[PDB]
């Protein structure tokens, strides 16, 4: 599913 | 998109009672689930996420369950505060959708409006309008009913109704009945009165002025 | 404490561009956060419209949105923006602005922060401000010892029209109705106060109504006739 780490754009 | 269902649509429960609210996806989220709280005239508010994480301070009597495609919201002992629309969201890829949401309110004990009605005002009738209001405040159940009769004729259709939603605190509800009618055939009749029938009140109770007197 | 809140037109005509913009107080828009816009429509169904990185051009929109979608950022001034092009009735709907959640350094696209709404209207009749009418206490509304007092808010367009009641220093007793649509076009809606009925001599009671999208705003004292 959607998540990222906070220093990164989602895909 | 993924399509989220939620059900019931509506719920009533009393306070200490165990609301499950179900949503549904169209094809498996995973884990990627989240539900709202949304009282009236407010944002909503993020309770769960991934499917069972309570959100910081959460109280615990709000508990996220599922997986998949059947996802479960329960509140284990509903309280008045609790009144609400709730929805459930994915966000399993793009675009995010939320579910229909499901509106619960609190049962509680009968209790009877008070009635009160007010002519229209002079600045008003100045205008060519007359509007009459009839309040039935703080009760409960929401089903009522609510008759004008202008010298004891029966009006229907030039009435409208409007309803707050349930106090968060005391569960219940408040109502306005205005019935409009022009200036002229105001000035034609004499007994203004609003009838109310409801499940608190033995009998219909009846609220009336003549028009002119103070 | 990151506060966010909506401002623009209430109308908008068919066809034209609905635009909106969401300032941000509390922290920046030049963080780590993707800013949100969400509408709600009247039947109380919610649509995510889409989102915009703070700290590059990344963007995510709806698809059944994107031909007429653009959300945008001003950092310079804490801001970020929604403009839907060719609008018709169907995006009549209160417009939210909103933070997504970050816990630690992991972040998902739900929603933490929300703004208050921005109520649009998308419509080719003209606004209308309201007349305000007092619903005075007589003893038609007084019962036992509490007397019932309001205030008629009549004939606006678009919504919404907010009450206070004494400047926000009364509250309790307090009910302001969802207004109507009349078969003129114009919504109507009243709110009313219940007091002592001994108050009615010795306290002021007036009614704060507003209506932005006409800029009218009417303090009403309401008294007995
Ligand atoms: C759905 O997402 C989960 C990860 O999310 C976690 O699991 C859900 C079921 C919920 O409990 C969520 O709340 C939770 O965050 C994926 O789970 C992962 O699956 C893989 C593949 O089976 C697991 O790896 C295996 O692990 C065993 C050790 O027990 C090894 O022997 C194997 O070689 C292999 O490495 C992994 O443990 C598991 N992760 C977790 C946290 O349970 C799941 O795959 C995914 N579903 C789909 C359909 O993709």
């Amino acid at each position: 599913g959607l998540k990222r780490d906070k220093t990164k754009e989602y895909n | 998109e993924i399509v989220m269902t939620q059900s019931p649509v509506t719920l009533s429960l009393s306070p200490g009672e165990r609301a499950t609210l179900s949503c549904r996806a169209s094809q498996s989220v995973n884990a990627s689930l989240a539900w709202y709280q949304q009282k009236p005239g407010q944002a909503p508010r993020l309770l769960i996420y991934d499917a069972s994480t309570r959100a910081t301070g959460l109280p615990d009597r709000f508990s996220g369950s599922g997986s998949g495609t059947e996802f479960t919201l329960s509140i284990s002992s509903l309280e008045p505060e609790d009144f609400a629309v709730y929805y459930c969201q994915h966000y399993f890829n793009w675009p995010l959708t939320f579910g229909g949401g499901t509106k619960v309110e609190i049962k509680r004990t009968v209790a009877a409006p008070s009635v009160f009605i007010f002519p229209p005002s002079d600045e008003q009738l100045k205008s060519g309008t007359a509007s009459v209001v009839c309040l039935l405040n703080n009760f409960y159940p929401r089903e009522a009913k609510v008759q004008w009769k202008v010298d004891n004729a029966l009006q229907s259709g030039n009435s409208q109704e409007s309803v707050t939603e349930q106090d968060s605190k005391d569960s219940t509800y408040s109502l306005s009945s205005t019935l409009t009618l022009s200036k002229a055939d105001y000035e034609k009749h004499k007994v203004y009165a609003c009838e109310v029938t409801h499940q608190g009140l033995s009998s219909p109770v009846t609220k009336s002025f003549n028009r002119g007197e103070c | 404490q990151v506060q966010l809140q909506e401002s623009g037109p209430g109308l908008v005509k068919p066809s034209e561009t609905l635009s909106l913009t969401c300032a941000v107080s509390g922290g920046s828009i030049s963080d780590y956060y993707y800013w949100n816009w969400i509408r709600q429509f009247p039947g109380k169904g919610l649509e995510w419209i889409g989102n915009i990185y703070g700290k590059s051009a990344s963007t995510y929109y709806n698809p059944s949105l994107k031909s007429r979608v653009s959300i945008s950022k001003d950092t310079s001034k804490n801001q970020f923006f929604l403009k839907l092009s060719s609008v018709t009735a169907a995006d009549t709907a209160v417009y939210y602005c909103a933070r997504e959640y970050c816990i630690g350094s992991t972040c998902y696209p739900i929603l933490d922060s929300w703004g208050q709404g921005a109520v649009v209207t998308v419509s080719s009749a003209s606004t209308k401000g309201p007349s305000v009418f007092p619903l005075a206490p007589s003893s038609k509304s007084t019962s036992g010892g509490t007397a019932a007092l309001g205030c008629l808010v009549k004939d606006y367009f678009p919504e919404p029209v907010t009450v206070s009641w004494n400047s926000g220093a009364l509250t309790s007793g307090v009910h302001t109705f969802p207004a109507v649509l009349q078969s003129s076009g114009l919504y109507s809606l009243s709110s009313v106060v219940t007091v002592p009925s001994s108050s009615l001599g010795t306290q002021t009671y007036i009614c704060n109504v507003n209506h932005k999208p006409s800029n009218t705003k009417v303090d009403k004292r309401v008294e007995p006739k």
